This record gives structure tokens, C-alpha cells and sequence, in this order.
């Protein structure tokens, strides 16, 4: 199709219309399944927490008849917040009122083009927020991007956290001592009352701890000794065989001591400029590896669920006792026909009941 | 939360540890006190013979144990009585006492045991 | 029960003194307020600029109506929230206010009359 040429009005030029940049997303713990969902009907929730505990027993004098007692259960109860999310946007004629459409030559803007991409130019940020929660829940304090401390867990729950250190650096550190401590403290410090198999776990980590990993000798010339389908795949073949993230479509993968290696990418922009890596561990300079390590759902079966997010009502009317949904869209008509108007709402929070699962893990060693 | 959690308290202890006690048509080894002004009495604490909780220097006044949660602003027990009960005479008690601050327990167990209280070494 | 009687509080001022406002995105009419010193807060209470509640002698500093009601040892408001809210123009309101001791009510609602609050006449 014809339009003016460049340097005169009355000669013409072909228009082959346009290329667009669509900006990355990632989305890969969303599409994982791990957060279960759990609406409610109300902005706060409760929990109860029993525990007791065992010894030991000591021996007495047969004559003297003495003997030994426990101790009585302990019975706590705690609760929760949560995160509300809201933004607005709206479309007025002069947004078509003779805006020429970008992939056309003499073709103009109408409003349904226009509400189509901000709709989706919405739900993309929704998503976007989605996954940094998840993973900020992953990590075991959830904090909005702002920076503002929503849930602890390591403190609604009495509990520590713990860190391995592998020492990759070091030619001669070992490998399978780190990982034979994090399946030990899985496996112990559950507390579910029923056999556990630490070795269900899931391992991600950043680029960095990734290639010093695959490039330590004591693994390369391990696999590199071996003659079997999997030792050859790894050492002359290509690593990218694991599932899709929101970008590429395999993620880096390595197997070693029964263990399963994914290296995720996945990082967003604040509305302040900055970046937020969603693997990085905090007032950790980046230059060193890191990584975090969560049991998977069959680790523990769907009776005794681990990972959940619960979803609030909205606060408008119409909504004051509802189950509460993922995400709503309203709109409304401006005074005298002068534009349309759009709001999106949302009301969640993701925590884990367990926190004392999540360990981190980091190449560098102390 | 403000803080990043909430902890709404933990229950209260249950009137459990009695193992036994010298059964009566009335209750000879319970006494009833008055309860005092704004305090606040739980499970397994020592009150002296008015009444009053033992602090440090006076282990020697120890006189009962009481057994009832008593709420002082609604000046009701959590059972709805009126009054404080404590044990005063021969039993046996789980080891499970609740002192205050520099008080040294086994001064207080001394000067209970002199009364027939005994106390079962309770596991963990 | 000790005096014969007990009780256990009234219910708390619901929010629905609101009768009409202007409403358009982002809460035009609604400022938000940082609670400090554990103070308790409740619907129909005036604040200062700096949040706390006026206070005799000081009507000419009124800013703004509570809306929300707030704990002060949870930290929280009653709905789960971190902060408080509160009505600072345009906005019209039944006339069940709370004032602090020796507060004029005249004072304060003058001074807010001069940023658009009305109040309407209720009949008990």
C-alpha cells in the first residue's frame, strides 16, 4: 500500500508494514503447580500449631517404687495479612481522534484495538507480579517490591534457616558432603511423623554457580571416566533439556549424585529503575553463586500440602462475602461520552508451613 | 503484620498435674484463698498463706500450689468460681512449678516437702 | 461473677457514616496516616496533620476524620491493613463524632466545614 514518499508530497512509496519488541516474561515456579489454591472469604486467616516431644527413660530402684513422667503438649495459634494490588487506566478520543495506526498506510485507530492491548498490557503485569511473589515466597520472606515486610515466616514459626556452602573454588573441596547435609536436614527436620525420602527435592540456581558446578575436575573427570548414555550426553552433548521458562524452551540441567541442577534466568524491572534477580539471595554481591532448594509436592503427598495461596474479595459492592477470584476487571463509562475507564484489583498472599525446609545454597565457602 | 507475624498467646496450662491427692468427702489437702487485687494467678504457682504470690528472700513462706486460672479484671476463674484453690497438704505434684524472677526453687521445694508435697522428676 | 455482673465490651463503630463523597480513582478524598505511639483509633475521630488525635485548645489544627478502627498491640486495622485512613475534603458525614475531653465541637467543625466536610442532622 501507497504513502508519500520521504522528500516530496506528490510522489509515492510501498509500505510493508511493521515489526514489533515485545518485552520477556518468564513465568517458570507458576507453571510448576507447587502453590495450591485457596480461596477464602475473609482479609485474615488463623492457624494451630501442637508439638510435643520425647526422652529418654532413666532407670529406678525396684524396692523404692519411683518412676518418670512427660511432660504436657504445647497448643499456639497464629495469623496472617494480606497484599492488595490495584491500578487504573482509561482511553479518551484523542487517542483516535486521527492517529494513524502503526502497520498501515491510511488506516486509523479505533477504540477496540486500543482496549485489546491495554487488557493485555494488564494481565502481562499481573503475571509478571505473580511470579515475584512466588519466588520472594520461595525464599522465605514475602516483601512487596517496594520493600515492605509483609510475612516472616522464620518467625511466625519459631525456626532458624540454614545455608550450605559447597566450596566449588577449592580443586579438592567435595561435593557429596554438601549434598549428603542438605538431604539429612530434610529428612530430619520435617517433623512430619512418617518415613520421608530427602531425595525429592528441587535445586535452582543462578548462571554462575551453574558453570562452576559443571566445570569442577572432580566431576568432569568422574563423567568423563564413565562410558554411558548419560555421561556422554552431559560432557559432548548439550545441557538444555529441561522444561520451558517464559523465554527459552530447554533450561540448562545437570545430574550428579542423584541430584537434579536447574538454572533459571528469570529477572524483572521495579517501576524505580532497578533489577531484580528472582534467584539472588539478599546483601549478596553477584559475583558469587547461589541457589535455593524446596521439597516437591510428592515429597509429602497432597494430604499434607506444603505450599498454598490464598486469595481475598474484592473490596467493591456486590463482592462483600464472596470466595474471592485471582484477578477482576471492572469498567466504567466517563461523564458525557468523553472516554472509558478500567480498573484491575487483586487481594493474595503465598506463604509455607513448613519454613524450615527452604535451604540456600552458595559456591563459596566459610 | 507490622512486624512480619502475629502470635495471638499460647493456651493456658491445664490442671493436669496431680498424680495423686488424699480423697475426702471434702477436700482435705485443698484450701481456698481470697483472690487478691489485679493478680493474675495460673497453674502450678506458689502463693504464700494471705494469698500473695512468693517473690525472692521469703522461699521459707511458701504455703500452697494453686490449681485454678484466674482472670483478674473479670475477678472470675476460667471455671466461673469465685475464689482460688491451691493444694496445701500431702501429694504428688508433676515438677512443673512456675516461680518469679530470683526466687530459688529448691529452697521452695524444702520448705513444701516439710508439708507431705512431693514432686515426680517429669520427662522431657 | 465479683459484682455481680459482667461485661464484655460493646461492638465497635461500624463505617457508615459516609453518606456521600467523591469518588474517583486512587481515593481522591482519602489521605492515609501512620499509627504511632500504640494509640487505639476508631471511626469518627478527628486527627492532626501528623496523625495523632486533637486534643483541647489545638481545634484549629483538625485535618481529617478517622474511618478505620485500628489495634494498637496488633498493629494491624480491624480489615488487616498497616495504615490508617481518613477523610480530608469533600466529603459529607452523620454527626456521630468522637471528641477528646474538653474538646468545642463547634471549633472543629468549623474548621473542617473550610475544607468541604458537612455534617447532616441525625435523629438519634
Amino acid at each position: 500500500m501507497l504513502t508519500n514518499s520521504e522528500k516530496s508530497r506528490f510522489f509515492l512509496a510501498d509500505l510493508t508494514g511493521e515489526v514489533q519488541s515485545i518485552p520477556n516474561t518468564y513465568g517458570y515456579i507458576s507453571n510448576l503447580g507447587l502453590f495450591r489454591s485457596a480461596p477464602i472469604t475473609q482479609t485474615t486467616f488463623l492457624m494451630d500449631l501442637t508439638d510435643w516431644d520425647v526422652s529418654l527413660l532413666d532407670a529406678v530402684d525396684r524396692d523404692s517404687r519411683k518412676a518418670e513422667t512427660s511432660a504436657p503438649e504445647r497448643v499456639r495459634q497464629i495469623s496472617f495479612p494480606m497484599m492488595y494490588f490495584k491500578e487504573v487506566e482509561s482511553i479518551t478520543p484523542d487517542e483516535i481522534q486521527g492517529v494513524r495506526q502503526p502497520g498501515t498506510a491510511n488506516e486509523l485507530t479505533t477504540e477496540a484495538v486500543v482496549r485489546a492491548k491495554k487488557l493485555m498490557k494488564i494481565r502481562t503485569k499481573f503475571d509478571i507480579t505473580r511470579e515475584f511473589l512466588f519466588m520472594q515466597a520461595l525464599k522465605g520472606k514475602v516483601v512487596d517490591a517496594r520493600g515492605t515486610l509483609y510475612a516472616d515466616l522464620y518467625k511466625q514459626f519459631d525456626v532458624e534457616k540454614k545455608t550450605v556452602y559447597f566450596d566449588l573454588d577449592n580443586p579438592n573441596a567435595d561435593i557429596d558432603a554438601s549434598i549428603e547435609e542438605l538431604r539429612m536436614h530434610m529428612e530430619d527436620e520435617a517433623k512430619t511423623g512418617t518415613v520421608i525420602n530427602g531425595e525429592e527435592i528441587h535445586v535452582v540456581v543462578d548462571r554462575v554457580f551453574f558453570s562452576k558446578l559443571v566445570k569442577h575436575p572432580k566431576i568432569r573427570d568422574a563423567y568423563l571416566a564413565q562410558q554411558t548414555p548419560l555421561a556422554w550426553q552431559q560432557i559432548t552433548g548439550s545441557l538444555r533439556t529441561g522444561g520451558t521458562d517464559g523465554v527459552q524452551a530447554h533450561m540448562n540441567t545437570f545430574y550428579y549424585g542423584g541430584v537434579k541442577f536447574v538454572q533459571y534466568n528469570g529477572k524483572f524491572k521495579d517501576k524505580r529503575g532497578k533489577v531484580h534477580t528472582l534467584v539472588s539471595i539478599d546483601s549478596v554481591a553477584a559475583t558469587v553463586g547461589v541457589g535455593h532448594a524446596f521439597p516437591n509436592v510428592s515429597m509429602l503427598g497432597e494430604a499434607n500440602n506444603i505450599f498454598e495461596v490464598a486469595y481475598g474479595p474484592c473490596p467493591k459492592m456486590g463482592y462483600a462475602n464472596t470466595l474471592g477470584q485471582e484477578l477482576y476487571v471492572f469498567e466504567y463509562e466517563k461523564d458525557r461520552d468523553e472516554g472509558i475507564d478500567f480498573e484491575a484489583h487483586s487481594y493474595m498472599l503465598p506463604y509455607c508451613t513448613r519454613p524450615q525446609l527452604l535451604v540456600d545454597v552458595r559456591a563459596d565457602a566459610k | 503484620a507490622y512486624q512480619g507475624f502475629t502470635k495471638l498467646g499460647n493456651r493456658e496450662p491445664l490442671n493436669d498435674i496431680i498424680l495423686w491427692e488424699q480423697i475426702t468427702p471434702t477436700g482435705h489437702s485443698r484450701k481456698e484463698y481470697t483472690p487478691q487485687a489485679s493478680t493474675e494467678y495460673r497453674v502450678g504457682e506458689v502463693l504464700k498463706a494471705d494469698g500473695t504470690k512468693v517473690q525472692a528472700g521469703e522461699e521459707a513462706q511458701a504455703d500452697s500450689v494453686c490449681i485454678v486460672n484466674f482472670y483478674a479484671d473479670l475477678q472470675l476463674s476460667y471455671h466461673g468460681q469465685l475464689k482460688v484453690v491451691g493444694i496445701h497438704r500431702d501429694a504428688e505434684l508433676k515438677d512443673l512449678l512456675t516461680l518469679e524472677a530470683s526466687v530459688d526453687a529448691a529452697a521452695v521445694k524444702t520448705a513444701l516437702a516439710a508439708k507431705g508435697i512431693d514432686f515426680v522428676p517429669t520427662g522431657l
